[PDB]
């Protein structure tokens, strides 16, 4: 039903962000390798770009499937017009917050790389910047999982109000 | 003090469910209704969280030196683009998990700190929305069993 | 479905270039159902880009596109995009990515790259995505899913 539509969409979108955060942390660790060829640095950037693009494509895939399931429920008469409206707004909100999380993770990765390059110093400064990136990326992933549960929970309570 | 008392009641309950006594680390009936509804909502929130994402406490990075940032960075991102009751439940549940994880790692000193940080964030940044949306009694009407 | 796939790439890139004020005809000398497909893809591309504009200029900037390096940059990113499978969202992301590379190419007065990127994109679509597309009901599935 409608509750599974929203849950599935939220879980997929949040899981794509958790996975992106993990991929970026692993790529930042590889960038810490100290006999890194350029040959590899170029491949690290390419993997970064593909991870960002994959995450946002997969988030959008989950949202588009969910909106199609929502409209099928409207047609089969398993949801009225006001419930469908609440579900579509929740899905738009999910797309907005998950797409923001992906852009933030990408920007923090780009800042980390720069601090690693430009901010020059012992491993200590640099390995600090790694552990900072991992700390920030995990915070974003956690916050998004919490918003995902909370928004679907509140959607269900909105449907009951209706 | 009502918001402080909600934080303490909720944390005391979540800590008790994970094996710990709040006493180790630190209207009357209308307040019970709000406390009970929030306990039940946090229980349901945590069930949903575990079914989708598995364990919450072990995924929380926290040391005494980074604890304020662990709390602040998550909470600021959670409410970055708005507030609803479900995200307020998430905020309590997150705070409860951060306290359990702190105790699990022998960082008991952080429980009272986190409770204070939660009460301050409720009073300064969520109370306007809460009161505008009917106060905690409306939360009970919507979430209480 | 090969010629239709080239027309799709040309239509989408011409649209994205025109959104930045640039004219396809300067870079290249190149019914109802094809129009529905083109329109759904333009709209999905707009929606994808809506909340990724100035930060997906960033990605393309990070790749430091040049005529000598663009092909490997494009192909490596696309290969990683689809490394573990295909879905319609990734295909939209593929079109949008190639659109962003064309716009970046013109911005940097590397216009020769526009028709090359279109060729690489059409080749990839026909060789590596068309089998999945056909097993998923064809582009009409995409028109229905997007709306």
């Amino acid at each position: 039903d409608a509750k599974k539509v929203a849950k599935k969409a939220a879980d997929q979108a949040a899981n794509r962000i958790r996975e992106l955060a993990q991929v970026l942390v692993e790529l930042l660790k590889e960038a810490l390798k100290l006999d890194l060829t350029q040959e590899m640095r170029k491949k690290l950037i390419e993997r970064y770009a593909a991870a960002i693009i994959r995450a946002i494509g997969d988030i959008n895939n989950a949202i588009y499937q969910a909106k199609q399931e929502a409209e099928k429920l409207k047609k089969a008469g398993l949801v009225d017009s006001d419930q469908l409206d609440a579900l579509l707004r929740a899905l738009d909100e999910l797309q907005k917050v998950a797409s923001k999380a992906a852009n933030q993770l990408g920007r923090l990765f780009e800042e980390a790389l720069k601090r690693l390059d430009k901010d020059n110093g012992g491993e200590e400064e640099k390995d600090r910047t790694a552990k900072w990136f991992e700390f920030e990326a995990r915070a974003i992933a956690i916050a998004l999982t919490l918003a995902a549960i909370g928004d679907v929970f509140d959607l269900e309570k909105e449907w009951r109000k209706l | 003090q009502s918001n402080r008392e909600l934080v303490v009641d909720f944390l005391s309950y979540k800590l008790s469910q994970k094996g710990y006594s709040w006493s180790q680390f630190s209207e009357g009936t209308e307040s019970e209704a709000v406390k009970q509804a929030l306990r039940e909502a946090g229980d349901e929130f945590e069930l949903r969280y575990r079914r989708a994402f598995s364990d919450l406490t072990s995924q929380l990075h926290i040391t005494p030196g980074t604890a304020y940032q662990s709390f602040e960075q998550v909470v600021n991102e959670l409410f970055r683009d708005g507030v609803n009751w479900g995200r307020i439940v998430a905020f309590f549940s997150f705070g409860g998990a951060l306290c359990v994880e702190s105790v699990d790692k022998e960082m008991q000193v952080l429980v009272s700190r986190i409770a204070a940080w939660m009460a301050t964030y409720l009073n300064d940044h969520l109370e306007p929305w809460i009161q505008e949306n009917g106060g905690w009694d409306t939360f009970v009407e919507l979430y209480g069993n």
